[PDB]
């Protein structure tokens, strides 16, 4: 910042091969990795979960790699995801959500395993449960119709070495379509 | 516009 500007520390869109991103507990209705299409017709990594009528009372856990932080003291995470509209879909019933909370937490090296750090709340420091103004829509023939969401939040203020981000779900229909982390240098 | 893939786990619930 002798010239001021913001500097990626993730581009999920800028990945070639696979995110390799781990999920706990890997039981039937798990999050799934995607290709999809970006704004230029690009091929990217997504990662999409729907486990609405199987066991809606389930939770679904995706967590990052691990994420230098450099000298960023706050970080930004910009999330861009489809939602599906519980109405839309056959046999969701009554515990159908509409939202997914985000987390964070910040460790001195990449010590994370299948089972650590522990996949809840404490340790993981909860930033939103993040709702979506916009619902895509499916009626039986025809092609879903819809927006995708946007969200941005700020993560800090940090002081280990790097940090995870992790999402869970529970009942909700979701495609995670990219995540952008960033820091004002 | 993409929203989601048509061999995932949003495709299978219909």
């Amino acid at each position: 910042h002798h010239h001021h500007h913001e500097e990626t520390l993730l581009n999920t869109k800028l990945e070639t091969a696979d995110l390799k991103w781990v999920t706990f507990p890997q039981v039937d209705g798990q999050w799934e990795e995607l290709s999809g299409l970006d704004e230029e017709q690009h091929s990217v990594r997504t990662y999409e979960v729907c486990d609405v009528q199987r066991a809606p009372g389930q939770a679904h856990w995706l967590r990052t790699g691990w994420v230098p932080r450099r000298g960023a003291v706050h970080v930004y995470a910009t999330l861009r995801f489809t939602m599906l509209e519980c109405l839309s879909l056959p046999r969701a019933g009554r515990s159908c959500k509409e939202t997914f909370t985000v987390f964070y937490y910040e460790s001195d090296a990449d010590t994370a395993t299948a089972l650590t750090p522990a996949w809840m709340e404490n340790p993981y420091i909860k930033v939103d449960t993040v709702a979506a103004e916009h619902l895509t829509r499916k009626r039986p023939g025809a092609e879903a119709t819809g927006k995708v969401n946007v969200k941005t939040l700020r993560l800090g203020p940090l002081s280990k070495a790097g940090f995870y981000l992790a999402f869970q779900d529970q009942g909700a229909c979701m495609a995670l379509l990219s995540l952008h982390l960033f820091y004002k240098k | 516009n993409y929203l989601f893939s048509p061999n995932g786990p949003i495709a299978r619930a219909w």
